[PDB]
């Protein structure tokens, strides 16, 4: 995974590939191992999924987490959608609606 | 010959002298307009035509998002901030979601986290208004010239003589118009677009390469992301929530997701609305009726010089019958005489040869000089059996022709729709400004209204009797000293004094 | 049907001549539905001399 920092702030750019597997990069402050537990993750394409996963002591079992790692909390991005096709899953099933007249 | 084979077909007939006669076109039906010695004209009125139309709000379907993120933070820490808030093109919402020692921190209470995402319209459908000076109508003139009759020229490419046929557009800003036909003369249309369909309660509705027409207070009411008419590249929209559906929570995150193609949906809630068709930019409607008052001034006839026909004729086929009791004669000429006048009549037997019927083309004639020619004719046999006689000498041809109903019956229906139409013709039907014009118009239309029944009921149209019947009624009505007995006697007497003053 | 056409076509061919028989057949009946009797019949005997 690509590793980078914009502003005093770690981005990492996943693919699909490196899905269920932890990484070691370097910060200011150390070496950091952070683990990835993302089940959506999807191929990379513009549509593209970024959120902070934060640090937290190894005394401690993740909940309601699939990502983190432990120098500080690290902004994480992939993208999702389905095969490469340029294509998003759009799977809401909403059927809204409308009025007939 | 445009008017032969149409179901809502009308007769309308001015006065001998009166040269201005109104009239009033449905979008679905005809008008023949006969005289004495004018040719019979055929108008028609073909596609309402809509153009230069603008836009007044514009409505997307089916989106797409990209670019999701997400931001939480949890308690004594306030309320979530992001960048990407304060751009038109990015949604967010913000949410509570419940943290502790397993999300990172430690105070245990919820949260605030805010999730946006940008938005582009793939495909979107436009809504356009209608002004009454956009509007432009299409009437299309015939002249009966004892055409040939043949349905060989549909478009206007060729196979339509410029004399024969014409078309003419009514626009709202000029609403005068003086159409050309060649030899047969010029005339005078003033049309008035009015009372027609309300254009103030619809929108024409465009999507997909199709097109339909709703009403403005339930276009409003869709529910769907929506812009107004703004000349530019990129647009801001409004309510775009309604297209993306949110998860319910997460520690963490918020993962959106856009909704498919509404077009399902719109063509199944427009299952019950009316269609049109359209063309580039401009749009067609086929509802919508119109008035319009015709000056007929310079309007000749073209074979009224003409001589007779010393050659011989032929029937082409049966005559075929319409519905509105007129009979179609479709001559065959042979001899090379030049264009000469048909002579034609219709008797009671054999032997009488006394007109008995009147003729729906005026002057029938031989169009071309060619050995074997052919031409044809349309009439109107009276209530009955009649004898058709074409031709003189030994070489004269007969036929037999039948037609059912009654004299009063047809006197009554005409009666009804002439009364119909006058009633139709609210305003603009009389002229309150110089005087003069006023018992031109109260004669016009008592004789628009009556002279149907006049020629079907007073005997054979002597010109003769009628006068002295209408001057007799008078002296009856006037040596009577009862109320209620001079003022109508007087009247009947002065209206039928007047419908024998005019043709007959 | 068959003769209501032909007799009303006859009548509104030459109404005076039709009158006149009318007028004259009318003072030739003892009641009132004997004038319109005696005058159908005329009306009736119109077309066809014979
Ligand atoms: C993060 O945890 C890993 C787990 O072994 C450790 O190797 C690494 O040094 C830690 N990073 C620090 C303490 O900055």
């Amino acid at each position: 995974v690509e590793v980078t920092k914009k502003g005093d702030t770690y981005y990492m750019f996943a693919d699909k590939k490196d899905a269920g597997k932890v990484v070691t990069f370097e910060t200011e402050s150390g070496p950091n191992r952070c683990s990835i537990q993302a089940m959506d993750i999807g191929h990379m394409c513009p549509a593209t999924m970024s959120y902070e996963c934060p640090v937290l002591e190894p005394q401690y079992e993740p909940e309601d987490v699939d990502c983190w790692c432990n120098s500080t909390a690290a902004w994480i991005v992939y993208g999702t959608c389905t095969h490469k096709t340029t294509g998003e899953t759009r799977r809401s099933r909403r059927s809204i609606t409308l009025p007939s007249h | 010959i445009r008017c032969i084979g149409i179901g809502n077909r009308d007769f309308i007939e001015g006065m001998s002298g009166g040269t201005w006669v109104d009239i009033v076109l449905e979008h679905g039906g005809c008008v023949t307009v006969m005289s004495n010695n004018k040719p019979t004209l055929d108008f028609e009125l073909v596609t309402t035509t809509a153009s230069n139309m603008a836009e007044v709000r514009s409505y997307c379907y089916e989106a797409n998002i990209s670019e999701m993120a997400s931001d939480s933070r949890c308690p004594t820490q306030g309320e979530a901030y992001l960048d990407k808030m304060a751009d038109s093109q990015f949604v967010c919402k913000r949410g509570y979601v419940d943290r502790g020692w397993g999300n990172g921190c430690g105070l245990f209470g919820k949260g605030s986290i805010v999730t946006c995402a940008k938005f582009t319209c793939v495909k979107k459908l436009t809504g356009k208004s209608i002004q009454p000076e956009n509007l432009e109508y299409r009437v299309l003139v015939s002249v009966h010239a004892s055409q040939h009759g043949g349905m060989i020229n549909n478009d206007t490419n060729h196979q339509h003589d410029k004399e024969n046929r014409a078309r003419i557009d009514i626009t709202a800003s000029a609403p005068r118009v003086e159409v050309e036909l060649g030899s047969f003369g010029s005339i005078s249309m003033e049309c008035e677009p009015r009372s027609g369909l309300n254009f103030g309660d619809l929108y024409y509705l465009t999507m997909n390469n199709k097109h339909w027409l709703v009403n403005r207070d339930w276009f409003h009411d869709l529910s769907l992301p929506w812009h107004t008419g703004a000349t530019s590249n990129n647009h801001h929209w409004n309510n775009k929530e309604a297209l993306v559906e949110f998860r319910e929570a997460h520690a963490k995150k918020q993962t959106a997701v856009v909704l498919g193609s509404q077009e399902g949906a719109v063509h199944a809630a427009l299952a019950g609305a009316l269609e049109a068709e359209s063309d580039g930019h401009k749009a067609t409607i086929y509802s919508g009726h119109l008035k319009c008052r015709l000056k007929l001034d310079k309007l000749r006839l073209k074979g009224m010089s003409y001589a007779l026909c010393t050659g011989a004729f032929t029937f082409a086929r049966t005559p075929s019958e319409t519905i509105h009791g007129t009979a179609t004669v479709e001559l065959q000429y042979a001899g090379e005489d030049g264009p000469c006048k048909v002579p034609i009549v219709i008797t009671s037997d054999t032997n009488s040869m006394a007109s008995t019927g009147r003729l729906i083309t005026a002057n029938p004639v031989v169009t071309e000089s060619g050995a074997n020619s052919k031409m044809m004719v349309e009439i109107d046999p009276p209530f009955g059996d009649s004898y058709i006689i074409v031709g003189t000498g030994t070489t004269k041809i007969t036929h037999h022709w039948h037609r059912a109903g009654s004299s009063i019956g047809r006197a009554f229906e005409a009666t009804m729709r002439g009364a119909k139409r006058m009633a139709v013709l609210g305003d603009t039907a009389w002229d309150f400004g110089s005087v003069g014009g006023m018992f031109n118009s109260v004669g016009k239309f008592v004789h628009q209204v009556f002279g149907s029944a006049f020629k079907a009921l007073f005997g054979g149209m002597s010109w003769f009797t009628q006068l002295l019947i209408g001057f007799l009624l008078i002296w009856m009505g006037l040596n009577a000293r009862g109320g209620t007995v001079a003022m109508s006697f007087m009247g009947i007497g002065a209206m039928l004094i007047f419908l024998a003053t005019s043709v007959s």
